[PDB]
Protein backbone atom coordinates (compact mmCIF):
# COMPACT_ATOMS: atom_id res chain seq x y z
CA UNK A 1 0.00 0.00 0.00
CA UNK A 2 2.64 2.46 -1.25
CA UNK A 3 -0.28 5.44 -1.50
CA UNK A 4 -0.49 5.36 2.88
CA UNK A 5 3.51 5.89 3.18
CA UNK A 6 3.06 9.15 0.88
CA UNK A 7 2.37 12.51 2.42
CA UNK A 8 -0.98 12.18 0.68
CA UNK A 9 -3.26 12.54 -2.85
CA UNK A 10 -2.96 14.63 -5.74
CA UNK A 11 -5.70 15.39 -7.85
CA UNK A 12 -4.67 13.45 -11.24
CA UNK A 13 -5.56 15.30 -14.89
CA UNK A 14 -7.11 12.18 -15.49
CA UNK A 15 -9.99 13.69 -13.30
CA UNK A 16 -8.89 17.20 -14.23
CA UNK A 17 -9.81 16.42 -18.04
CA UNK A 18 -13.30 14.73 -17.01
CA UNK A 19 -16.58 16.96 -17.68
CA UNK A 20 -19.40 16.09 -15.34
CA UNK A 21 -21.91 17.50 -13.15
CA UNK A 22 -21.41 18.97 -9.37
CA UNK A 23 -22.12 15.61 -6.79
CA UNK A 24 -22.72 15.69 -3.38
CA UNK A 25 -19.22 14.56 -1.87
CA UNK A 26 -19.91 10.81 -0.22
CA UNK A 27 -16.50 9.40 1.09
CA UNK A 28 -16.74 6.30 2.54
CA UNK A 29 -14.25 6.98 5.66
CA UNK A 30 -16.35 9.61 7.19
CA UNK A 31 -16.42 10.89 11.11
CA UNK A 32 -13.66 8.71 11.06
CA UNK A 33 -10.60 10.31 12.48
CA UNK A 34 -6.61 9.29 13.02
CA UNK A 35 -5.46 8.85 16.31
CA UNK A 36 -2.21 11.54 16.57
CA UNK A 37 1.29 10.08 16.81
CA UNK A 38 2.77 10.70 20.51
CA UNK A 39 -0.55 13.23 21.48
CA UNK A 40 0.64 15.98 18.80
CA UNK A 41 -1.91 18.07 17.22
CA UNK A 42 -3.70 17.39 14.13
CA UNK A 43 -2.60 20.19 12.27
CA UNK A 44 0.49 19.00 13.06
CA UNK A 45 0.19 15.90 11.25
CA UNK A 46 -1.67 17.63 8.27
CA UNK A 47 0.87 20.41 7.78
CA UNK A 48 3.86 18.16 7.68
CA UNK A 49 2.23 16.10 5.26
CA UNK A 50 1.51 19.30 3.16
CA UNK A 51 4.85 20.25 3.17
CA UNK A 52 6.65 17.08 2.10
CA UNK A 53 4.05 17.18 -0.71
CA UNK A 54 5.57 20.91 -1.30
CA UNK A 55 9.16 19.17 -1.12
CA UNK A 56 8.05 17.19 -4.18
CA UNK A 57 7.37 20.95 -6.42
CA UNK A 58 9.61 23.41 -7.92
CA UNK A 59 9.01 25.34 -5.48
CA UNK A 60 11.12 28.89 -5.28
CA UNK A 61 13.32 29.13 -2.44
CA UNK A 62 15.13 32.51 -1.92
CA UNK A 63 17.08 33.70 0.89
CA UNK A 64 15.01 35.73 2.86
CA UNK A 65 11.71 33.47 1.22
CA UNK A 66 8.37 35.70 2.69
CA UNK A 67 5.95 33.42 3.76
CA UNK A 68 2.66 34.34 4.90
CA UNK A 69 -0.04 31.94 6.42
CA UNK A 70 -3.77 33.23 6.98
CA UNK A 71 -5.58 30.46 8.67
CA UNK A 72 -2.91 30.29 10.91
CA UNK A 73 -4.83 30.02 14.22
CA UNK A 74 -6.19 26.94 15.92
CA UNK A 75 -6.72 24.37 18.87
CA UNK A 76 -7.91 27.20 20.81
CA UNK A 77 -5.31 30.25 21.10
CA UNK A 78 -1.76 28.28 19.62
CA UNK A 79 -0.77 28.23 16.04
CA UNK A 80 0.89 24.27 15.01
CA UNK A 81 0.86 24.78 11.38
CA UNK A 82 3.18 27.85 11.51
CA UNK A 83 5.74 25.77 13.94
CA UNK A 84 5.81 23.62 10.79
CA UNK A 85 6.48 26.26 9.05
CA UNK A 86 9.23 27.25 11.40
CA UNK A 87 10.71 23.92 11.16
CA UNK A 88 10.28 23.19 7.76
CA UNK A 89 11.58 26.54 5.75
CA UNK A 90 14.73 27.86 5.28
CA UNK A 91 16.06 29.52 8.57
CA UNK A 92 16.20 33.06 7.43
CA UNK A 93 12.40 32.89 5.82
CA UNK A 94 9.90 35.46 6.95
CA UNK A 95 6.85 34.21 8.06
CA UNK A 96 3.79 36.50 8.41
CA UNK A 97 0.89 34.95 9.66
CA UNK A 98 -2.87 35.85 10.29
CA UNK A 99 -6.30 35.11 12.15
CA UNK A 100 -9.06 36.58 13.15
CA UNK A 101 -8.51 35.96 16.80
CA UNK A 102 -5.71 36.52 19.24
CA UNK A 103 -3.02 33.41 18.93
CA UNK A 104 0.21 33.22 20.47
CA UNK A 105 2.72 31.70 17.33
CA UNK A 106 6.32 31.13 16.11
CA UNK A 107 6.10 33.42 13.46
CA UNK A 108 7.92 36.34 12.56
CA UNK A 109 5.07 38.45 12.48
CA UNK A 110 1.62 37.96 13.64
CA UNK A 111 -1.97 40.17 12.86
CA UNK A 112 -4.76 39.38 13.97
CA UNK A 113 -7.91 40.25 12.61
CA UNK A 114 -9.66 40.07 9.33
CA UNK A 115 -7.63 38.88 6.64
CA UNK A 116 -8.58 42.10 4.72
CA UNK A 117 -6.65 43.95 7.44
CA UNK A 118 -3.46 42.12 6.37
CA UNK A 119 -1.94 44.91 3.78
CA UNK A 120 0.92 43.45 1.83
CA UNK A 121 3.41 45.94 0.77
CA UNK A 122 5.86 44.05 -1.50
CA UNK A 123 5.31 41.08 -3.41
CA UNK A 124 5.95 37.21 -1.35
CA UNK A 125 6.98 34.36 -2.61
CA UNK A 126 4.61 31.76 -0.48
CA UNK A 127 1.32 31.94 0.68
CA UNK A 128 -0.38 29.11 2.48
CA UNK A 129 -4.42 29.52 3.36
CA UNK A 130 -6.18 27.55 5.92
CA UNK A 131 -8.98 30.02 6.09
CA UNK A 132 -12.17 28.19 6.27
CA UNK A 133 -15.97 30.01 7.38
CA UNK A 134 -18.09 27.75 9.10
CA UNK A 135 -20.94 29.25 7.10
CA UNK A 136 -29.13 24.47 -0.36
CA UNK A 137 -27.52 24.01 -3.42
CA UNK A 138 -23.58 24.03 -3.73
CA UNK A 139 -22.67 27.59 -5.60
CA UNK A 140 -19.06 29.29 -5.73
CA UNK A 141 -18.35 31.20 -2.28
CA UNK A 142 -16.83 34.72 -2.27
CA UNK A 143 -15.48 35.58 1.45
CA UNK A 144 -12.18 35.64 2.06
CA UNK A 145 -11.52 34.25 -1.11
CA UNK A 146 -12.07 37.55 -3.07
CA UNK A 147 -9.06 38.64 -1.08
CA UNK A 148 -6.69 35.77 -2.17
CA UNK A 149 -7.30 36.11 -5.60
CA UNK A 150 -6.77 39.90 -5.44
CA UNK A 151 -3.34 38.79 -3.89
CA UNK A 152 -2.22 36.45 -6.56
CA UNK A 153 -2.78 38.89 -8.76
CA UNK A 154 -1.16 41.89 -7.65
CA UNK A 155 1.21 40.64 -4.49
CA UNK A 156 2.66 37.08 -5.62
CA UNK A 157 6.02 36.91 -7.20
CA UNK A 158 6.58 35.31 -10.70
CA UNK A 159 7.53 31.86 -9.95
CA UNK A 160 5.77 32.26 -6.88
CA UNK A 161 3.46 29.37 -5.08
CA UNK A 162 0.45 28.68 -3.56
CA UNK A 163 -1.25 26.39 -1.09
CA UNK A 164 -5.08 27.10 -0.22
CA UNK A 165 -7.72 24.84 1.73
CA UNK A 166 -11.21 24.24 0.15
CA UNK A 167 -13.53 21.89 0.90
CA UNK A 168 -16.58 20.56 -0.79
CA UNK A 169 -18.50 24.31 0.03
CA UNK A 170 -15.54 26.25 0.74
CA UNK A 171 -14.30 27.08 -2.77
CA UNK A 172 -14.36 29.37 -5.49
CA UNK A 173 -14.96 29.10 -9.20
CA UNK A 174 -12.33 32.49 -9.76
CA UNK A 175 -9.45 30.36 -7.24
CA UNK A 176 -9.39 27.43 -9.86
CA UNK A 177 -9.37 29.53 -12.92
CA UNK A 178 -6.43 31.23 -11.54
CA UNK A 179 -4.64 27.88 -11.25
CA UNK A 180 -4.23 28.83 -14.97
CA UNK A 181 -1.71 31.24 -14.34
CA UNK A 182 0.33 29.04 -13.01
CA UNK A 183 2.85 26.59 -14.55
CA UNK A 184 1.21 23.80 -12.61
CA UNK A 185 -1.33 23.26 -10.16
CA UNK A 186 -3.10 20.32 -8.23
CA UNK A 187 -5.66 19.57 -5.17
CA UNK A 188 -3.44 17.83 -2.28
CA UNK A 189 -4.95 15.91 0.27
CA UNK A 190 -3.25 15.07 3.28
CA UNK A 191 -3.56 11.70 4.38
CA UNK A 192 -3.97 12.93 7.81
CA UNK A 193 -7.29 14.10 7.07
CA UNK A 194 -8.38 12.00 3.74
CA UNK A 195 -11.43 11.48 5.37
CA UNK A 196 -12.38 15.01 4.81
CA UNK A 197 -13.79 16.61 1.53
CA UNK A 198 -10.63 19.31 2.75
CA UNK A 199 -8.00 19.67 0.01
CA UNK A 200 -5.43 22.29 -0.83
CA UNK A 201 -5.64 23.80 -3.77
CA UNK A 202 -1.87 24.26 -4.98
CA UNK A 203 -0.71 26.50 -7.44
CA UNK A 204 3.24 26.18 -8.17
CA UNK A 205 5.00 29.18 -10.16
CA UNK A 206 2.78 31.63 -10.93
CA UNK A 207 3.60 33.11 -14.31
CA UNK A 208 1.09 35.56 -14.12
CA UNK A 209 -0.15 34.73 -17.59
CA UNK A 210 -2.82 32.08 -18.60
CA UNK A 211 -1.21 29.36 -19.36
CA UNK A 212 -4.08 26.77 -19.04
CA UNK A 213 -7.88 27.75 -19.53
CA UNK A 214 -10.16 26.00 -16.75
CA UNK A 215 -14.08 26.49 -16.08
CA UNK A 216 -13.54 26.76 -12.35
CA UNK A 217 -17.14 25.44 -11.45
CA UNK A 218 -16.38 22.11 -13.97
CA UNK A 219 -13.09 21.92 -12.02
CA UNK A 220 -14.53 21.92 -8.61
CA UNK A 221 -17.30 18.90 -9.88
CA UNK A 222 -14.38 17.35 -11.17
CA UNK A 223 -12.52 17.56 -8.12
CA UNK A 224 -15.59 15.97 -6.14
CA UNK A 225 -15.94 13.53 -8.88
CA UNK A 226 -12.44 12.33 -8.13
CA UNK A 227 -13.02 12.08 -3.97
CA UNK A 228 -15.67 9.92 -5.17
CA UNK A 229 -14.23 7.51 -7.12
CA UNK A 230 -10.68 7.49 -4.96
CA UNK A 231 -10.39 5.10 -1.83
CA UNK A 232 -7.57 6.91 0.45
CA UNK A 233 -6.85 5.33 4.12
CA UNK A 234 -6.27 7.87 6.77
CA UNK A 235 -2.22 7.81 7.45
CA UNK A 236 0.42 9.59 8.25
CA UNK A 237 3.06 6.65 7.51
CA UNK A 238 4.76 9.49 6.06
CA UNK A 239 6.22 11.42 9.05
CA UNK A 240 7.81 8.06 10.55
CA UNK A 241 10.70 9.15 8.41
CA UNK A 242 11.64 12.94 8.92
CA UNK A 243 15.06 12.95 8.03
CA UNK A 244 14.88 14.74 4.93
CA UNK A 245 11.99 16.75 5.88
CA UNK A 246 13.24 20.70 5.67
CA UNK A 247 12.52 22.20 2.12
CA UNK A 248 15.64 22.08 0.19
CA UNK A 249 18.13 24.74 0.20
CA UNK A 250 17.90 25.89 -3.32
CA UNK A 251 19.63 29.86 -2.98
CA UNK A 252 16.71 30.41 -6.17
CA UNK A 253 17.62 33.60 -7.53
CA UNK A 254 15.60 37.19 -7.25
CA UNK A 255 15.44 39.32 -10.21
CA UNK A 256 13.76 42.57 -11.04
CA UNK A 257 12.54 42.79 -14.62
CA UNK A 258 10.20 44.69 -16.94
CA UNK A 259 7.13 43.06 -18.72
CA UNK A 260 8.85 43.85 -21.97
CA UNK A 261 11.94 41.92 -20.63
CA UNK A 262 9.86 38.44 -19.96
CA UNK A 263 10.74 35.89 -22.33
CA UNK A 264 11.15 32.82 -23.55
CA UNK A 265 14.25 31.77 -21.16
CA UNK A 266 12.75 33.51 -18.30
CA UNK A 267 9.31 31.97 -18.59
CA UNK A 268 11.42 28.87 -18.32
CA UNK A 269 13.07 29.33 -15.84
CA UNK A 270 9.97 30.79 -13.83
CA UNK A 271 8.25 27.44 -14.36
CA UNK A 272 10.98 25.21 -13.79
CA UNK A 273 11.04 26.72 -9.73
CA UNK A 274 14.25 28.24 -10.84
CA UNK A 275 13.93 32.32 -10.78
CA UNK A 276 11.82 34.81 -8.74
CA UNK A 277 10.84 38.34 -10.23
CA UNK A 278 9.83 40.46 -7.57
CA UNK A 279 11.61 43.69 -5.70
CA UNK A 280 14.74 42.69 -3.59
CA UNK A 281 14.07 45.09 -0.86
CA UNK A 282 13.30 44.57 3.04
CA UNK A 283 10.08 43.07 3.10
CA UNK A 284 6.85 45.04 5.11
CA UNK A 285 3.59 43.70 5.73
CA UNK A 286 0.99 45.95 8.52
CA UNK A 287 -2.75 45.89 9.18
CA UNK A 288 -5.01 48.41 7.93
CA UNK A 289 -7.70 51.08 8.54
CA UNK B 1 -9.21 23.02 28.80
CA UNK B 2 -10.95 25.64 30.63
CA UNK B 3 -8.28 25.22 33.09
CA UNK B 4 -5.64 26.21 30.83
CA UNK B 5 -7.36 30.11 31.09
CA UNK B 6 -7.56 29.22 34.67
CA UNK B 7 -3.78 29.31 35.47
CA UNK B 8 -3.29 31.64 32.60
CA UNK B 9 -5.79 33.74 34.07
CA UNK B 10 -4.12 33.30 38.03
CA UNK B 11 -0.52 34.46 36.69
CA UNK B 12 -2.20 38.06 35.65
CA UNK B 13 -3.17 38.75 39.61
CA UNK B 14 0.96 38.49 40.47
CA UNK B 15 4.05 40.58 40.25
CA UNK B 16 5.86 37.10 40.21
CA UNK B 17 4.46 35.21 37.09
CA UNK B 18 6.98 32.75 37.23
CA UNK B 19 6.84 31.96 41.08
CA UNK B 20 2.80 32.20 40.59
CA UNK B 21 3.10 29.21 38.47
CA UNK B 22 5.71 27.19 39.66
CA UNK B 23 4.00 27.40 43.15
CA UNK B 24 0.83 26.62 41.47
CA UNK B 25 2.39 23.64 39.65
CA UNK B 26 4.29 22.08 42.63
CA UNK B 27 0.86 22.67 44.40
CA UNK B 28 -0.88 20.10 42.54
CA UNK B 29 -2.25 22.38 40.16
CA UNK B 30 -2.51 21.34 36.48
CA UNK B 31 0.20 22.02 34.05
CA UNK B 32 -0.85 24.21 30.93
CA UNK B 33 -1.65 21.95 28.23
CA UNK B 34 -1.71 22.27 25.01
CA UNK B 35 1.74 22.98 24.36
CA UNK B 36 3.17 22.46 20.65
CA UNK B 37 4.99 19.49 20.41
CA UNK B 38 6.80 18.45 17.19
CA UNK B 39 7.30 15.49 15.39
CA UNK B 40 11.55 15.23 14.94
CA UNK B 41 13.84 12.67 14.00
CA UNK B 42 15.52 12.49 17.46
CA UNK B 43 18.79 12.67 16.03
CA UNK B 44 19.29 16.42 16.93
CA UNK B 45 22.43 18.14 18.79
CA UNK B 46 20.51 18.69 22.08
CA UNK B 47 20.81 22.04 23.28
CA UNK B 48 18.34 23.85 25.16
CA UNK B 49 17.19 26.56 22.40
CA UNK B 50 17.52 26.48 18.56
CA UNK B 51 16.31 27.85 15.16
CA UNK B 52 15.33 24.51 14.44
CA UNK B 53 14.34 21.14 16.18
CA UNK B 54 17.04 19.30 17.87
CA UNK B 55 15.82 16.76 20.03
CA UNK B 56 17.93 13.57 21.26
CA UNK B 57 16.21 10.33 21.89
CA UNK B 58 15.69 11.42 25.67
CA UNK B 59 13.91 14.79 24.38
CA UNK B 60 10.89 16.35 22.76
CA UNK B 61 11.23 19.55 20.95
CA UNK B 62 8.16 22.00 21.13
CA UNK B 63 7.68 25.45 19.56
CA UNK B 64 9.05 28.00 21.51
CA UNK B 65 6.30 30.29 21.52
CA UNK B 66 3.90 27.33 23.23
CA UNK B 67 6.39 26.70 26.14
CA UNK B 68 6.76 30.42 26.96
CA UNK B 69 4.24 31.26 29.64
CA UNK B 70 4.99 35.23 28.76
CA UNK B 71 3.47 34.53 25.70
CA UNK B 72 1.13 31.90 26.38
CA UNK B 73 -0.21 35.01 29.02
CA UNK B 74 0.04 37.41 26.67
CA UNK B 75 1.92 39.46 29.55
CA UNK B 76 5.47 41.58 29.81
CA UNK B 77 8.40 39.37 29.12
CA UNK B 78 10.71 39.81 32.03
CA UNK B 79 14.20 39.92 29.46
CA UNK B 80 15.77 43.54 29.59
CA UNK B 81 15.77 42.79 26.02
CA UNK B 82 12.04 42.59 25.82
CA UNK B 83 12.15 39.93 23.34
CA UNK B 84 11.72 36.62 23.86
CA UNK B 85 13.95 34.13 24.26
CA UNK B 86 11.76 31.09 22.56
CA UNK B 87 9.10 33.05 20.40
CA UNK B 88 10.24 31.86 17.18
CA UNK B 89 12.66 29.46 18.11
CA UNK B 90 12.18 25.37 19.10
CA UNK B 91 13.24 24.20 23.08
CA UNK B 92 13.69 20.84 23.52
CA UNK B 93 12.35 19.29 27.04
CA UNK B 94 13.77 16.12 28.73
CA UNK B 95 11.29 13.17 27.59
CA UNK B 96 10.94 12.83 31.44
CA UNK B 97 9.47 16.30 32.11
CA UNK B 98 6.99 16.32 28.64
CA UNK B 99 4.14 16.59 31.62
CA UNK B 100 4.61 20.35 32.23
CA UNK B 101 7.02 21.89 29.60
CA UNK B 102 6.08 25.45 31.00
CA UNK B 103 7.26 24.97 34.53
CA UNK B 104 10.41 22.98 33.11
CA UNK B 105 11.69 26.03 31.14
CA UNK B 106 10.55 28.53 34.17
CA UNK B 107 12.49 26.24 36.53
CA UNK B 108 16.12 25.72 34.17
CA UNK B 109 18.84 28.17 32.66
CA UNK B 110 20.66 27.07 29.45
CA UNK B 111 24.42 27.24 30.04
CA UNK B 112 25.55 30.43 28.79
CA UNK B 113 28.56 29.36 27.03
CA UNK B 114 27.60 25.84 26.46
CA UNK B 115 24.00 26.58 25.40
CA UNK B 116 22.82 22.78 26.99
CA UNK B 117 20.10 22.96 30.04
CA UNK B 118 21.94 23.18 32.86
CA UNK B 119 21.76 19.49 34.61
CA UNK B 120 19.84 18.23 31.11
CA UNK B 121 23.33 18.38 29.02
CA UNK B 122 25.71 20.87 30.19
CA UNK B 123 29.01 19.45 30.86
CA UNK B 124 30.70 22.53 31.90
ZN1 LIG C 1 7.58 34.52 25.17
ZN1 LIG D 1 27.73 24.18 29.55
Amino acid sequence: ASADWKPGHAMPSLFKVQNVNLERCELANYKQSIPMPRGVHMNIAKYMQLCQYLNTCTLAVPANMRVIHFGAGSDKGIAPGTSVLRQWLPTDAIIIDNDLNEFVSDADITLFGDCVTVRVGQQVDLVISDMYDPTGSNESKALFFTYLCNLINNNLALGGSVAIKITEHSWSVELYELMGKFAWWTVFCTNANASSSEGFLLGINYLGTIKENIDGGAMHANYIFWRNSTPMNLSTYSLFDLSKFQLKLKGTPVLQLKESQINELVISLLSQGKLLIRDNDTLSVSTDV
Amino acid sequence: FASNSSVLSLVNFTVDPQKAYLDFVNAGGAPLTNCVKMLTPKTGTGIAISVKPESTADQETYGGASVCLYCRAHIEHPDVSGVCKYKGKFVQIPAQCVRDPVGFCLSNTPCNVCQYWIGYGCNC
